[PDB]
Formats: C-alpha cells, sequence, structure tokens
C-alpha cells in the first residue's frame, strides 16, 4: 500500500540555486508514454 | 486524511524500510502525480483513502479524488523553478531555463536537472508559484544524465 506525506508549500523562492542548461532535442513519444531520441 | 494544498512525497513499505517512489501535488482537493509512480493504485493519507479518478499512460499522468486541476503553462521564454523533493532530503527550489523537446505533434518545455527517479512527480513552477507541469518523464542523453519534459495535464 502506497501513502503520502506533506513535504512543503508550492511557492517560488527568490534567490534559489540557479543551475542547468537549456537543450533543444529531437524526441519521439511512444504509446507507453516513453520518450526516445531521434537522430 | 490530509487534504491541504502543497507538495507531497509518495512512499511505500513493500520494499526494505520505507521507500520514496515519487512526489505529487495536492491542489483543490485533488492529488496529481505521474502514472509511473503509482501505476494507478490507490493511495493512503493517514487514515483516509485516495481513489484514482483520471489517468493516461501516454501522458504519464494521474489524478486522485477529482479531475486534473493544473492548467498553467510555460511561456516559452522565462526561467522556471523545479521544486525538487528528493528521497530522504528536504524540499528544494532549483531555478533553471528550460530547453525544448521537439516532437511530431509540437514542441514541449524540458528541464535539464539530474535527480533520482524517486523525485518523479515534483512540480515545475512559474514566477507566480503556479504549477506549469510535473518532472519525471523524459530522456537519457549521451552523458547518462536525464532531461525531463514539463508534463502538464488538461483541465476540463
Ligand atoms: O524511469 C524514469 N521514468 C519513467 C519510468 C517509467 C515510465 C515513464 C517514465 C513514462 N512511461 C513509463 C525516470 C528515470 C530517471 C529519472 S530522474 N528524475 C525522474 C526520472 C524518471
Amino acid at each position: 500500500d502506497m501513502y503520502i506525506e506533506r513535504a512543503g508549500d508550492i511557492t517560488w523562492e527568490k534567490d534559489a540555486e540557479v543551475t542547468g542548461n537549456s537543450p533543444r532535442l529531437d524526441v519521439a513519444l511512444d504509446e507507453s508514454g516513453d520518450f526516445s531520441l531521434v537522430e | 486524511g490530509e487534504t491541504t494544498d502543497g507538495v507531497y512525497r509518495v512512499m511505500t513499505r513493500r520494499l526494505l524500510g520505507s521507500t520514496q517512489v515519487g512526489v505529487g501535488v495536492m491542489q483543490e482537493g485533488v492529488f496529481h502525480t505521474m502514472w509511473h509512480v503509482t501505476k494507478g493504485a490507490a493511495l493512503r493519507s493517514g487514515e483516509g483513502r485516495l481513489d484514482p479518478y483520471w489517468g493516461d499512460v501516454k501522458q504519464d499522468l494521474v489524478s486522485y479524488c477529482g479531475p486534473w486541476k493544473l492548467d498553467a503553462a510555460w511561456d516559452g521564454l522565462s526561467e522556471v523553478q523545479l521544486l525538487a523533493v528528493p528521497p530522504g532530503e528536504r524540499a528544494k527550489n532549483i531555478q533553471t531555463l528550460p530547453g525544448i523537446f521537439k516532437t511530431k505533434d509540437g514542441d514541449i518545455g524540458a528541464v535539464a536537472l539530474d535527480y533520482p527517479a524517486g523525485t518523479s512527480g515534483s512540480p515545475i513552477l512559474d514566477k507566480c508559484g503556479r504549477v506549469i507541469g510535473l518532472y519525471g518523464n523524459g530522456v537519457v542523453i549521451k552523458n547518462g544524465s536525464y532531461v525531463s519534459a514539463i508534463t502538464q495535464g488538461k483541465r476540463e
């Protein structure tokens, strides 16, 4: 049996840790909801 | 049980100890998560029970207690925050600028942040704190890293 526990509020935090790139990728989505890379 | 708005951990006692399988959003009395997290199974919240209401394996989304309520969208321009809730670790806001998943049916926003698979269901937020999608369904790139889509449902 799965259960849920509250982990916090949904708020935007100013001065949060800013990281991560913005890639443009060619993808395909199958009937099972799985993404795959197209080349 | 607990119906308060906010971000929640999705846990299981089926494996060794208590394991975090995912994360979800409670909004307007509805629990929203990714389909691969729960597989459509019922959830427990203290003494209360959450039964599934809507689900779709292709969109990889599922709602509990009512229809999908999240309708905000990424504007294609500004930075967003991943309110990451990792297993055994505190909730944490991570700001990033999303990339693009180009598909035959249109473009989608994508966040390139690396987190354990148990972080699946963590909400992606806009500058007003509105949930523009859920983190956890994407692709593995040439360097083993994960790039997730900004997965949003449809509000009726
Ligand atoms: O395996 C994962 N995700 C997933 C599993 C099964 C299915 C789908 C997605 C959609 N169709 C069924 C995965 C892998 C790495 C990370 S890193 N953060 C989230 C995350 C999710």
